Parts: structure tokens; sequence; C-alpha cells
RNA sequence: GUAAAUUUAACUGUUAGUCCAAAGAGGAACAGCUCUUUGGACACUAGGAAAAAACCUUGUAGAGAGAGUAAAAAAUUUAACA
RNA sequence: CUGAACUCCUCACACCCAAUUGGACCAAUCUAUCACCCUAUAGAAGAACUAAUGUUAGUAUAAGUAACAUGAAAACAUUCUC
RNA sequence: CUCUUACUUUUAACCAGUGAAAUUGACCUGCCCGUGAAGAGGCGGGCAUAACACAGCAAGACGAGAAGACCCUAUGGAGCUUU
RNA sequence: CUCGAUGUUGGAUCAGGACAUCCCGAUGGUGCAGCCGCUAUUAAAGGUUCGUUUGUUCAACGAUUAAAGUCCUACGUGAUCUGAGUUCAGACCGGAGUAAUCCAGGUCGGUUUCUAUCUACUUUCAAAUUCCUCCCUGUACGAAAGGACAAGAGAAAUAAGGCCUACUUCACAAAGCGCCUUCCCCCGUAAAUGAUAUCAUCUCAACUUAGUAUUAUACCCACACCCACCCAAGAACAGGGUUUGU
């Protein structure tokens, strides 16, 4: 019975492991968690956290990446938010539709 | 159960399908009776498809051997070594050509828990992540708080 | 693999001249160290309000009595000090703490049946072994090199001090002679209860209390006896005559320091300070050394007049 | 608490102690040596002692005889004490017996020990030596003792 | 530096820190000052041991754990530093620690009486 | 009051396997330099012992031939003698016992 | 010290619950769905 | 808008009820009290309210080292006066 | 932003209520006929035990615990003590 | 009894030999507060915590023992009395 | 919740805790002159008697005390005790009933088992509380009667921890009826300077004082001669001594 309700705590404890890495990963960079999950959807951008948190450990450089890509979204959200809608949208702010 | 049994890492044997792939499955011994009812499904396999089977795959030998028996089983042996024993004691035709089907696809390797789905033996390109990796140095690599040409 | 003493594999001739041997090393020991003043002793500075001086570590003999000048009886303990040295000295920095330690031991005992790490420790020193090492916290300026020998007139009539030592062991024992408990009646019914603790708890906590007063082993720990003067001080014999009883059996080690009352502090501005040297004694003292109130054998008998 | 208690709790109480002591005193007399349990022995030990020195007294002496006659249950060794075994050891002041442990006996494992009054008719028992004078450590040391010996003549 | 740690609010005198000897009677309870006073290293050694998990390994994790009282620290624990945290709080400038240059940028908000005695 | 639960081996194995329970090496064993066989140091040679005692008996019963009865001890010393010996100088007026056996080596005539 | 007589959330003296923040944001959210509700069931 | 309903044939078990909301009776506008009614939950799973049968979220069943969500954290600091 | 067994995703799907009820399979044993290193189709029945202070037997725990025993020396003749 | 004390014997503890009984779901068998079938070694939040024998104690294990003898129920029994 | 048992009065023993304080401490108010009191704030370190009748808890009474506190702890505590009471089987009195028998009734009598498996505990090492006496003093106060505080000194009781010189029980020793020692504090308020509010105002204004201890210091602190023997050490183990191992 234990081994038959262990398989939804290790997808559990799996998901809680990746965030405190990636967590980690953020810091280091001078960035939160929210922050960079939620500006990485904000750039089509579909990682999930089991990849980002292999990315931060195996490819550091690519992770900085990530990173700078959602800092820099972050910053032109806030620049719109300033803004009344006449100034343009960002250059990484636009939206690739698909019909 | 994982505690009450072993476990072993995703691998291949000899680094299948990396330059060629090659059928593992290296030899199949069936014992069928020629009466008996727990056999009967054997027969009719050896008939009409154990023919068929073998010309599909031509680098597994396949033996028949017909004598008196009670349980009629199915032994495959592996490039390995591995040997895995199985019964078809009272299967129907289309239950033991999806079995010695089976055993072509397979390995050899145990048939156990895998901890991970995925193997492999590059992970990294980049560098491998440590504790000075996202450090600045500092001129002269001073430490904190570190008095020099005292 | 098997044990050894020092008479082991010895002769029958060997074993009076070992004894002799080893005994007339310790008398040549023993008499090396009387002059003190002469062997590059450390500097004596003078006494200074807060410090605090060595003590002594005496032999407790037995109890007399004593009548004072006014006719009331007080009896004394009588306190012997036989070998006793200063062994080694710590710093302040070294002692880790607010004092700095003065080592010293008494009575002389066997070398054939020490550890070898303190035979060596004494080798050096140039002394033979001791029964009890006792430390005790003193100033700077109150420091003496080792190996100086101590004698009973470091204290003086009139003194407080502070007696520890070990109290007699009286084994494993019940409630009633170790706490004081009542009991229960001899008769009116009881049933093989007449010295048990009764209840020890109550019974909503579930358990039992620490440090509740049960039956067990008493005695056999060390005690200190506050607020003992000195009456009396024989110079011969290195005897201090203490008030009252004190802690121990007979024939028992003993630790003697000033003591630490408040009501006593800064009493030894004329005192010897750092200890008392004979060596150097520009004139040596009486027999015996009295108090005001004492009145000595010899004297007349008292007269309410 | 039992300080400074140097006599013992045997038999059925101090008058069985003494029946006890003088059973085994009486066939030390009659043998010149007994073997029994060690605590037993080194108790009675004490009253062997005391014993010759009541014999040299005499049996003249009326206080000497009443005590031969209480501690001897047997009548024909009070005798004996007085013109044999004091005579013997009438250069000796002490150590008229000597005590030695011996194997513990099969039935109950009991610490056991020999006694004998020294001097007696029987086969000498195996005595422990000392480690001979000639060995190599006891060599060592005479020749020490020598030049000691030699400085201090000097 | 633990000796010159600040707290917020009236912490130093209505924060209490509560123990048990185990004795009967044995309930203590000390402000954190008079615990400060007495410890100077033990607000913030309480404090981490409080935020660690409640397991084993706490125990293993306080061991790698150094506080000193004052800025003076041991010469082998001070030869294998790497790097120094940035202080969490922004500690404030006292009124003689500005320049004359931030005093006169900031302008003057009144103009008071000339005939006020202040 | 009784056992509220069963105790397990591995408790018990703990409590009875304890060094305490355990027995402790003897270091005090020897060899006797008479007979060869082994001896505390503190304690006789049971060898040794037994054939004293063996003779010493032998002598008693010679002792009880000659009184011939109880309460006939007498008021003398007493010596034994060897086949091959004769009183000695010293051994003048006393209680010869005869015994029919070479003196043992060990026994040394005084 | 701080005993609930009881159980803690039945009977006369219960232990008090008090509002969080999103637990308002929470039903507010719901509000405005079902108050556009009223709106498409009223053409 | 939905897919159930009645009849016929043949049977067993249940018939010693708990809290919550609401309308009331009794008691003392006490009870984790007692008695009716309407509905819910529990006596089946999971998440949450600290631990939690009765409150909130949520139900149809497996594997997954994927994802989006539901409910879901307590706020507050006080007396001058002609 | 975190957050379920809710929902989506890859594959699969009869596979989470007490009493009660319906249905699909089956171990071993005997018989008929097969089979012949241990099975098949049927017919039968003393046909399946983690629990009844269950029955009998074995062995643990308590526990090597509670408790039980031989007057002394010696020549084993005898004597002594009570 | 105030108010206990000392000694002796038995018991006792240690060595040797012999060797029971009730009891026992399994146990790797801590403390505080809170919770809860309303009184927690086992749940929540905290604190404590190398392993291990022996001798003592009796606060708890709603401790062991006897399917409560008080009370009520059973269309369950029996003894006695009687208009 | 517990009837395949949670043993129920009071007392003995040992007490743990709360403060809503009986005494002792520090303060405010008084219809507080003083001596005694009433009232409120703060304080739980320490302490809180012996007896006659009653099973009693209570109560009454006698003699005392600085005071003879109120409560909780399964109306604390029966695997520690007690069984007088209550509460079986016997019996009497009164009353009820034809009787059997029964009663808030009263009375005499009536068996209190357990070899500790587990948890817990078995030296919280060491600062002490109070009364009385003398003195201040027949002083302050007061018409009179009456009658202090502080300081100082001395002598006791209890408690805690030790000891055996003598006394006593005793006698190589253990004991008390005997002797010796015993050291800090706590906070309620009362007052200065001085703003908000140019007086004033002790200030959850900045601040000063009565007014504070890292409770002080003390105790403990070395270590394979160790087979054996002795011991003021001890259940065993351990510990001390053997330069007293015929
Ligand atoms: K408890
Ligand atoms: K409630
Ligand atoms: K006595
Ligand atoms: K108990
Ligand atoms: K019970
Ligand atoms: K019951
Ligand atoms: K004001
Ligand atoms: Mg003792
Ligand atoms: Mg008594
Ligand atoms: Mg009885
Ligand atoms: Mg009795
Ligand atoms: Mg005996
Ligand atoms: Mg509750
Ligand atoms: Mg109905
Ligand atoms: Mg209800
Ligand atoms: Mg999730
Ligand atoms: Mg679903
Ligand atoms: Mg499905
Ligand atoms: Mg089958
Ligand atoms: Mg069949
Ligand atoms: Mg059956
Ligand atoms: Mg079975
Ligand atoms: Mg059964
Ligand atoms: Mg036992
Ligand atoms: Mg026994
Ligand atoms: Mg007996
Ligand atoms: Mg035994
Ligand atoms: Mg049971
Ligand atoms: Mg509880
Ligand atoms: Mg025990
Ligand atoms: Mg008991
Ligand atoms: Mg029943
Ligand atoms: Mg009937
Ligand atoms: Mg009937
Ligand atoms: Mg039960
Ligand atoms: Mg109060
Ligand atoms: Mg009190
Ligand atoms: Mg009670
Ligand atoms: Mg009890
Ligand atoms: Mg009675
Ligand atoms: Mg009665
Ligand atoms: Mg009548
Ligand atoms: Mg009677
Ligand atoms: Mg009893
Ligand atoms: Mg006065
Ligand atoms: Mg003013
Ligand atoms: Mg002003
Ligand atoms: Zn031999």
């Amino acid at each position: 019975v234990k081994c038959t309700k262990a398989r939804y705590l290790k997808k559990k404890n799996m998901r809680t492991l990746w965030i405190n890495r990636i967590t980690a990963a953020s810091q280091e960079h001078g960035l939160k968690y929210p922050a960079l999950i939620g500006n990485l959807v904000k750039c089509q951008v579909e990682l999930n956290r089991k990849v980002l948190a292999d990315l931060a450990i195996y490819e550091p450089k690519t992770f900085k990446s990530l990173a700078a890509l959602a800092s820099r979204r972050r910053h032109e959200g806030f620049a719109a938010a300033l803004g009344d809608g006449k100034e343009p949208e960002g250059i990484f702010s636009r939206v690739v539709q698909y019909h | 159960t994982a505690r009450g049994t072993p476990s072993r890492f995703l691998a291949s044997v000899l680094h299948n399908g990396l330059g060629r792939y090659v059928q593992q499955l290296q030899r199949l011994s069936f014992s069928v009776s020629r009466d008996g009812a727990s056999s009967r499904g054997a027969r009719e396999f050896v008939e009409r498809e154990v023919i068929d089977f073998a010309r599909r795959n031509p680098g597994v030998v396949i033996y028949v051997n017909s004598r008196p028996c009670c349980v009629p089983r199915v032994v495959a042996e592996y490039l390995n070594g591995a040997v895995r024993e199985e019964s078809i004691h009272c299967k129907s035709v289309e239950e033991i050509s999806t079995l010695v089907q089976k055993l072509a696809d397979q390995s050899g390797l145990d048939v156990i828990r895998i901890r991970k789905p995925f193997h492999t033996d590059n992970p990294s390109i980049q560098g491998q992540w440590h504790p000075f990796t996202n450090k600045p140095t500092t001129f002269r690599g001073l430490r904190p708080r570190e008095v020099q040409d005292p | 693999k098997s044990g050894t003493w020092w008479d082991e594999h010895l002769s029958e001739e060997n074993v009076p001249f070992i004894k002799q041997l080893v005994s007339d090393e310790d008398k040549a020991q023993l008499a090396s160290k009387l002059c003190p003043l002469k062997d590059e002793p450390w500097p004596i500075h003078p006494w200074e309000p807060g410090s605090f001086r060595v003590g002594l570590i005496a032999l407790k003999l037995g109890m007399m009595p004593l009548w004072t000048k006014d006719g009331q009886k007080h009896v004394v303990t009588l306190l012997q000090v036989q070998d006793c040295h200063v062994l080694k000295y710590t710093s302040k920095e070294n002692c880790n703490g607010k004092m700095a330690t003065l080592s010293v031991g008494g009575k002389t005992v066997s070398r054939f049946r020490k550890a070898t790490s303190i035979l060596e420790f004494y080798r050096e020193l140039g002394l033979p072994p001791k029964q009890t090492v006792k430390i005790f916290n003193i100033t700077d300026n109150a420091a003496i090199k080792p190996g100086t020998p101590l004698y009973a007139a470091h204290f003086r009539p009139g003194q407080y001090v502070d007696v520890t030592a070990k109290t007699i062991g009286k084994g494993f024992q019940g409630v009633m002679k170790r706490w004081g408990f009542k009991g229960q009646p001899a008769t009116h019914g009881q049933t093989k209860t007449h010295r048990r603790p009764g209840a020890v708890a109550t019974g909503d906590i579930g358990r039992v209390w620490p440090g509740t007063k049960m039956p067990g082993k008493m005695g056999n720990i060390y005690r200190t006896e506050y607020g003992l003067k000195v009456w009396r001080i024989n110079t011969k014999h290195n005897i201090i005559y203490v008030n009252g009883s004190v802690p121990g059996h007979k024939n028992c080690l003993v630790k003697v320091k000033d003591s630490k009352l408040p009501a006593y502090k800064d009493l030894g501005k004329n005192l010897p300070f750092p200890t008392y040297f004979p060596d150097g004694d520009e004139e040596e003292l009486p027999e015996d050394l009295y108090d005001e109130n004492v009145c000595q054998p010899g004297a007349p008998s008292i007269t309410f007049a | 608490i039992s300080h400074g208690r140097v006599f013992r709790r045997m038999g059925l109480g101090p008058e069985s102690r003494i029946h006890l002591l003088r059973n085994l005193l009486t066939g030390l007399v009659r043998h010149e040596r007994i073997e029994a349990p060690w605590a037993r022995v080194d108790e009675m030990r004490g009253y062997a002692e005391k014993l010759i020195d009541y014999g040299k007294l005499g049996d003249t002496n009326e206080r000497a005889m009443r005590m031969a006659d209480f501690w001897l249950t047997e009548k024909d060794l009070i005798p004996k004490l007085f013109q044999v075994l004091a005579p013997r050891y009438k250069d000796q002041t002490g150590g008229y017996t000597r005590m030695l442990q011996i194997p513990n006996r099969s039935l109950d494992r009991a610490k056991m020990a020999v006694i004998e009054y020294k001097g007696n008719c029987l086969p000498p028992l195996p005595l422990p030596r000392r480690d001979s004078h000639l060995t190599l450590l006891n060599q060592l040391l005479q020749g020490l003792r020598q030049d000691l010996r030699q400085s201090q003549e000097a | 530096n633990t000796r010159h740690i600040a707290f917020s609010g009236n912490k130093w005198e209505q924060k209490v820190y509560s123990s048990h000897t185990g004795y009967p009677g044995g309930f203590r309870q000390v402000t954190a000052a008079q615990l400060h006073l007495r410890d100077p290293v033990a607000i913030v050694k309480l404090a981490i041991y409080g935020m660690l998990p409640k397991n084993l390994h706490r125990r293993t994790m306080m061991e790698r754990l150094h506080l000193f009282p004052d800025e003076y620290i041991p010469e082998d624990i001070l030869k294998n530093l790497v790097e120094e945290l940035p202080q969490p709080r922004k500690i404030p400038k006292r009124l003689d620690e500005y320049t004359q240059e931030e005093i006169d940028a900031f302008p003057r908000l009144w103009t008071p009486p000339e005939d006020y005695r202040l | 009051a009784a056992p509220k639960n069963r105790r397990t081996i591995e408790v018990n194995r703990c409590r009875r396997r304890n060094p305490q329970k355990l027995i402790k090496v003897k270091n005090n064993i020897d060899v006797c330099p008479e007979c060869g066989h082994l001896k505390q140091k503190h304690v006789l040679c049971a060898y040794c012992y037994e054939k004293v005692c063996k003779e010493t008996a032998e002598i008693r019963r010679q002792i009880g031939k000659q009184e011939g009865g109880p309460f006939k001890a007498p008021t003398i010393e007493t010596v034994v003698l060897y086949t091959g010996e004769t009183p000695s100088e010293q051994d003048q007026g006393k209680r010869i016992i005869e015994r029919d056996r070479k003196r043992p080596s060990w026994f040394t005539q005084n | 010290r701080g005993r609930i007589p009881g159980r803690q959330w039945i009977g006369k003296h219960r232990r008090p619950r008090f509002v969080s923040l999103r637990a308002k944001q929470n039903m507010i959210r719901r509000l405005e769905i079902e108050a556009e509700n009223h709106y498409w069931l009223s053409m």
C-alpha cells in the first residue's frame, strides 16, 4: 500500500526539488523563481522545471542566457506599465501567432 | 517493492544502435508434445507461424524438440549470455506469436527496476556546475578582509 | 602478556636493598628543598587588596577540646601538614579562567604504585610522588616557584579558613537515614512498610521528576565547611588547630585555604605573603602560636575577678 | 555500614562462631595441619597464635589452663600444648603458623586454605620460592649494590 | 559582530527566551537583553537553530557555523574565507554623518519667526 | 508485576553478550618449576600439593597404629624415618614413625 | 495553555477562524464570474 | 434539456445515527444536551483548516523523474488642557 | 508564484463504500477418459484460516530469574559441637 | 509515640550446582504543550538524544490476575413467602 | 471513553504546582497623631504548631505561634501502608409488611493478592529563613493614658550540610538526646531636569536618580604497578593504600 501511494509523492517531491534548484540558480543572477518562470512563458518559451534544473547544473552558460531573457522581458513589462499604450511593445514582448 | 528488489541503470549491449543495430536474441528452443492438450496451441504455431518467423529473423537459431511433456516451454538465449525461460502452457497461437516476438525485441538485460529513464555518457557541454562557476574574481585574488603588502 | 609488580622477580637479598635504596633517595629529595629562598626564588611581591594566596593540604589527626579565657569550651580538629610542596604553576592566559592556578600535593606515597606518566613528572621536579593534588586559584602577585615547601605557619591564629574533603562513605542507604524521611509507624496494622519512601510523585505527570529523593549511595563526596577559625598553630609538628569538625575520616587529606566569606574579606593584610619562609626568617617563631582568647595549659586556673 | 568491624559473621551466631573456630583449632593441634575454607582459617589463625602465648605461661597458671580447657575439646591435647608446642616456639615471639591458599574444592568451588604449625613432622608443603639471585635482573642489582657500597667506603 | 546586532521595535524588552532545567522549579525566562549581555552569540545561534530542518542533520549544520562577538577572527578561519555576503539591512546614517553637500541639497521647508526663542 | 510485552532476541543478545556477562581471560597462570604443570601465581600447585597429602595420609595412618585408640596423643615430638635411616643425634627421645618406603627426594631430612 | 473546550470546530465555544487576504480575493473572483453569467442570461 | 420510469417475476439485508447550516419545541435564548422538519457531509478516495469522521475544495479508479488549477496564511494599540 | 487522485498531455482502462445482492475465474483432492518431469476436458466433495480468553503438540518470552540443598576436622577408622 | 538508633539471625547481593510461574499483537518502547472515542512512548508543533550491563524505586504503561459480585437489560434461571 | 474491572471516605508517607498572599518583604490611600488596624498595588524565594471528643472531611474547645492561607494535582498518592467508616454473607432495636423480606435509620462483627518486562527517577554539587532580648528610649508622637521606626549588639529556633573531644545509646566503629558551619538580589513606587502644549509636567518623549548580579565566587580537574593482600571505599564492579607481598 505504501508503494502504491508513494507514486503520488515521488512526482510531488521531484517538482519540489526542481523548484529549489531553479530558485538557487536564479539567485546567482539576482532573480527570483516567479520572475524567471513567469517571464519565460511571456517569451513563448515552454521549458519545464525538470529541463530547467538540468540546465542549471550541466549547462550554466545557457541558464544565464535564459535568466537574462527573463530579466529583459521583466523590464519591458515595467516600461509598458508606465506608458498609456502610445509606446509600442518591446522587441521580446511580441507574440508569435498560430492560426 | 523497490527496496525488496534489485535495480540497474538504463544501458545497452555493446553500444547497440550507435553504429549498427544487432538483434540480441540468439537462440529459441521450443519443447512441444505430439500428444497433450497443453501443447495444442504450440503445435499449431509450429505448423504455420514458426517457419515464417524464421524467414524474418535469420540471425536466430530455432530448435523445435517434440517430446513427451506436460508443460511446453520456450527458452530464449541472448548474446550477452542471459537465458529467459517461459511457459506456453495452454496458450493460443496468437498469444504465442506476440510472446515470441517480444523475446526477439528484448536485449537480455534483467527486467528489473530502472533508476533513470535516460542515460548519457556526456551530460555536460558547457561545464558541470561548481561553486565558483558564477562567482567573480577579485584583484590579486584576495580574500575577504585580507591585508595585502603588510 | 602478564602484569608484574616491583618485587615479583627480586630475590631475598635484593628486596631489603631496593627498599632502603629508594627510601634514602626520598629523604635526600625532601631534604633538598628546605632552602627555597637561596635556590633562585621568584620575586616576592607585597600584599595588595583583592589578592588570593595559595592554601595547604593537611592530614586530619583527630579532635581535641579547647577552653577560652571566658570559661567556654570549644572543640577543635588537628590538621597536620606533612610533605606539602608546590608542584606546578599555570598563568592566567593558559588557565582559561579569571585567576591563575597553583598545584599543591601532600603525603608522600610509594613510587612502585604510580603511573609512569606521573612518575616522570616528579622525576624532573625532584620530589617523591604525592597522594593528593589540589588546585588553588591565586593572583599573579602570589605565584610561588614549584618545589617550594609549605608549612603550617602559612596560617595564623585568628584567621578563618575553608576546609574541603571527601565525606565518610556510608554506601547504599534508604530514605530514612539518607534524606531524613519519617517512614511509617511500627504497629497498628502496618504491612511490610516501616522504612519506605511512600509516594514518589503524583499520578497526573505519569513519571518521576528529576532530582527526586530516592535510596542510593550516600557520602564519599567532596564537601566544604566555611567559617572555621584557627585557634592554635604548632610549628614543631606543623599542626593547625581548626575550630569545630571537618568532613572526612581520621588520617584523611583535606584542602585548606583562606575563607571566601565576605565578612572575612581583605583580612590577609597582616598574614604571610605569598607564604611563610622559615629559611629566610630573621627570627624563629615560638613552639606554639595561641590566640588572645585562648587559655594555655601552663597558664594558671581561671578566676572570675 | 561496616567500618572497623574486624570479626566476621559465620555459623548461626556469635556462640556458634566460637564453636566452629574451636573445632578447627582443636584439629590443628592434633594434626598440626588442616585444610578448610580460606575465610574460616584466616579468622581462626589469630586464635592459634594467641593459644601458644597461653602455653608459654605454663600449666601452673590457672588462667592459662582455663583457656586450653575451653578451647581444646579433646583433653589429651592440653598436655601437648604446654609440653610440646609451647617449648617448640620458646625462642620465637611470633609467627607460629603459616597459611597458604590451595585450589578451590570441587563440590562447591569454595576458596580453600591450608594452615599448619611451623616445625611439624609432616612432609614440607610446596612453599613459594622467590626468583634466584643468579638471574639477569638480580645480577644487575647485585653489581649496582657493590658500587654503592664501594663508593660509600671511599 | 554578533554583539552589535539590532532588534526592531521593543524586542530587547518584550522578547523572552524560555528554558527548563528538568527539575522542579527549573523553568527560567529571560529577556533578549539579559541573554545578550550573558551570551553575545546566543540570539543569532538560537534564531538559526530554529530555521534549520527539524532532523538529525541540523546538529551537523551547526558545527559548520562560527560566531564571534567582536570583529576579531582566528587566523585559521580567516585564511579559508572565500566571499563576504552583503548585509541585508541598510544601516541608516546619523545626522552627523551627512556631508555639507547633502545638507545644503535638501531644501528648507518653513521660515521660522525671527522673534522665537527656540 | 508481569511483563507487558515479549522481549526480542535482539534485545536479549545485547544483554547476554554484554562484556560484563562474558568470562574474563586470566593472566596469572604459570608453570610449576617442579612438575611442569600449570598453576596460579598466588595458589599452590594442585599436583605437588596432592603428592604431599598422599604421603601425609600414610604417615597419619601409621601414627594411628601406634596410639591404638582415641585420646592417646603423646607429650613428646615425633619423627618420620624411612627404609635406610636411623635416629639422628637430635632425634633422641622422640616418637619415630617407621615408613616402609624410600624417602621422597622433595622430603628433606631435618 | 490555550485549550479549546471540547472539539475545535463545533459547539458553543469554537476555535476562531479569521479571513485571510487570498480568501477574500478567491471569493471576489468567483463573484465576478457569476455576475457576468447574469448578463448573458438576460438576452 | 435529458434517459430514465412504471409494470411483471424472485430475494435478501437495513428498521440501536453523528455533526454542520436553516425553521422551531423542551431545557437555563447551558450543554459535544434532548425531540421534529428542509438540505448537506460522514459511515469511500484525495487536498486544505496545525493534529482532525460531520467545516471548505474535489469525486470513477492504471503507468509517467510532464503541465494548468481548486480550496488554502489574522488583523488590531487608546484618554494633557485654559 | 506555490498548491490534489480536479482537468489537460503520452499510452492504457472491468481494475477504490459497510450489511446485502449479481457476475467472471481458481488452488489442491478423488473419479471417468486423456496425459506421462505433472497436464487436459468433465463429474464429484470432510474442497482453501493473520484472529473464536479456540483444540492438541512443539518451542520461545518472563529467566538462567524466583526458589531449592550438605554441622566441623581427620587417618574415613573416629572424634568434636549443637 | 516525641524520634529514632545499634547489634544478631533470616532474606539479601557475589561464586558454584539445579532450575518454576502468571504475563507477552508486533516494537528500533523519551520530555513539554496542544490535539483526539473528550487523560498520547506512537498524531501536530517544539525540546532532547553514541552504545551497553548490574543494583534500587513504584509516578505511569487507564500495569497482571478473575468475560464486574454494584446498576440496568433478557418475554434467561433458581430459592423463599403468600388472601 | 471505560462494566472479557478506571479499586471507591478520611488518615499516614512523599509531596509537585497556581496566587485569588495567612506570616515574613517593598509601596499608595485613610475617618493613618503614636501603638494597633481597614483598604489597594507588587512579591510564590522560605515558612505556615501541638492536643481533648468525633471514622470523620469540617466543626467546637484547650494551649501556643511572626503565621496556624485558599485551591488544583483520577475529591494527588492503597502493584507504598492503614480499613475506623462506607459496602456482601451473621445478629439486635424501632418502624413497614399477612409473610418472605425491607428501610436516607441506629448498633456489634466481618480475608486489602502481585517475584517489576518497559518508561521515568535514584547527590537540582555550594549564597538561609524567622522570633525574642538588650540598646536606641520612656526618645519621636501625644491633653492624658499610652508608646515607635532605622542603626547597633547579643542569644536562640527551624532548615540544609557535616562530625565523635566529651555526654548519651554504645565501644577497633556506628549513632543522637550531643557538637561545628551556613555568604546576593528582585521594582510596586517616590523624586529631579524638560518638550509636544515657550508656565507646568518622574517621560509607553529624548533623559537623571533611588536601582540591580554575565548571581559572585567556591567545589571537582594527573593515570594500565595493579596477580595478590589490606582499607575509615564498597551490593557486584569501581575506588584508595602496599617504601607493611611471612
Ligand atoms: K506525561
Ligand atoms: K467546542
Ligand atoms: K544506638
Ligand atoms: K509503577
Ligand atoms: K487491570
Ligand atoms: K465499569
Ligand atoms: K505633559
Ligand atoms: Mg564506608
Ligand atoms: Mg518511627
Ligand atoms: Mg497479610
Ligand atoms: Mg512489619
Ligand atoms: Mg551464613
Ligand atoms: Mg479537545
Ligand atoms: Mg423504519
Ligand atoms: Mg447530540
Ligand atoms: Mg501540481
Ligand atoms: Mg479523474
Ligand atoms: Mg478509466
Ligand atoms: Mg491449473
Ligand atoms: Mg479440475
Ligand atoms: Mg473444510
Ligand atoms: Mg495455521
Ligand atoms: Mg487460534
Ligand atoms: Mg527480573
Ligand atoms: Mg534468592
Ligand atoms: Mg536452608
Ligand atoms: Mg546462580
Ligand atoms: Mg492480554
Ligand atoms: Mg494530552
Ligand atoms: Mg532495572
Ligand atoms: Mg516491590
Ligand atoms: Mg461481563
Ligand atoms: Mg422466563
Ligand atoms: Mg424455561
Ligand atoms: Mg482489558
Ligand atoms: Mg498578586
Ligand atoms: Mg509554599
Ligand atoms: Mg483520590
Ligand atoms: Mg497506585
Ligand atoms: Mg470495619
Ligand atoms: Mg461497623
Ligand atoms: Mg424487628
Ligand atoms: Mg472479634
Ligand atoms: Mg497491598
Ligand atoms: Mg530597633
Ligand atoms: Mg519641575
Ligand atoms: Mg519648561
Ligand atoms: Zn607442581
